[PDB]
């Protein structure tokens, strides 16, 4: 997890004004692209836009208004909202890929709380889990066949601290990349015939209390697709 | 009674190992995109003969790219754009100068093999990957399937056409 993403915890703006949310990369990553995510009240994150130093990369997310623009220069990456509406009050998250093949990691910013003055994924879980037990989560997918072979499936949790944490990703063949911070406690599986994604996390602790999200990543497009998450509370 | 199995409708799929995909380009633009989303990203674009320096828009993996393109030859040019990581930029890796408008791609031996050079002397070249099995492709043109054991015939086609 070599790069670090810095987001201010909070930002404020008045109706109809403009505001620029920013995400600052650590030194040595001036060329990196970042994804912006919008987490509306009572919702999980959704994809907004991808930006490098040359502006937006790929298509913006579904439901993103034309008031949302995006820019980048140096280590700064910026999401600009003009003519702010109250539905723009939300939490905004910064994410970035790092590495390729076996050493791949995804890093996230702390999140910024902005206050204003197809393919479907459904995650299921136990709700409550006692410590030292094994957390078992599943996610059903309805938009595509998991045997198609053009999707990478990520799991991302929101624990204490309120910032997103990438925990792993699995490919159609069953090959995986896990976050090293989880030791080897995390195993991820794909059920080709039931169209299901499954997750096991051994020896859970209060540190594992979080909302868990499954995120589809289509090979040939930029926008993500998130499930709405499964709450997990460790006794 | 066929060496050329096809032609097949343009499609998106994970090709089996040890089979040449012989892709027949009809018009200029993206011919195919292929990736495993880990360490391999490639896209071939087609430029028609006698095109002076001009700027063209291409969609690569859902991203708008504006490339300056030159083709002074009497033949078509097929440029391979490659990148090896998510944060990487695309760069020109290979060029196929061909009047038969055929490209080829093979997954074998843990590598991806394509044709490059100028017909009728084009040759195969390899790209290393650590995840061959997850490599898929969107083919924008009709295509044929030839087994690797018949690569000689594939070669001839790419170099000489039908």
């Amino acid at each position: 997890s070599q790069p670090v993403l810095t987001q201010p915890p909070s930002a404020s703006a008045s109706l109809g004004a403009s505001v620029t949310l920013t995400c600052t990369l650590s030194s040595g990553y001036s060329n990196y692209k970042v994804d912006w995510y919008q987490q509306r009240p009572g919702k999980g994150p959704r994809f907004v836009m991808r930006v490098g130093t040359g502006g937006i990369v790929g298509s913006k997310g579904d439901g993103i208004a034309d008031r949302f623009s995006v820019s980048g220069s140096g280590l700064n990456r910026s999401l600009t909202i003009k003519n702010i509406q109250e539905e723009d009050e939300s939490d905004y998250h910064c994410g970035a890929d790092h590495g390729s093949g076996d050493n791949f990691v995804r890093v996230f910013g702390g999140g910024t709380k902005l206050t204003v003055l197809q393919v479907q994924l459904q995650e299921s879980g136990p709700g409550l889990v006692k410590p030292s037990q094994t957390l078992s989560l599943t996610c059903s997918v309805s938009g595509v066949s998991l045997s198609g072979g053009s999707y990478t499936w990520n799991w991302i949790r929101q624990p204490a601290g309120k910032g997103l944490e990438w925990i792993g990703r699995i490919f159609t063949s069953g090959s995986t990349n896990y976050n090293p911070s989880l030791k080897g406690r995390l195993t991820m599986s794909i059920d080709t015939s039931k169209n299901q994604l499954s997750l096991r996390l051994s020896s859970v602790t209060a540190a594992d209390t979080a909302v868990y999200y499954c995120v589809a990543d289509y090979y040939y497009s930029v926008p993500d697709v998130w499930g709405q998450g499964t709450p997990v509370t460790v006794s | 009674g066929s060496i050329l199995d096809g032609p097949y409708q343009p499609t998106t799929f994970k090709p089996p190992n040890d089979y040449w995909l012989l892709i027949s380009s009809n018009t200029d633009g993206v011919v195919y995109e292929s990736t495993n989303n880990s360490d391999f990203w490639t896209a071939v674009i087609a430029v028609e003969p006698h095109v002076s320096q001009t700027n063209r828009q291409y969609v690569l993996f859902g991203e708008n790219k504006q490339f300056n393109v030159e083709n002074s030859s009497d033949k078509w040019k097929f440029f391979e754009m490659f990148k090896g990581s998510s944060q990487s930029d695309f760069s020109n890796r290979r060029t196929l100068t061909s009047n038969n408008r055929l490209v080829g791609m093979l997954k074998y031996g843990g590598r991806v093999w394509t044709f490059h050079g100028e017909t009728p002397r084009a040759t195969t070249d390899s790209s290393n990957t650590a995840d061959l099995n997850n490599i898929s492709i969107i083919i924008h043109s009709e295509f044929y399937i030839i087994p690797r054991s018949q690569e000689s015939k594939c070669n001839e086609y790419i170099n000489n056409g039908l």
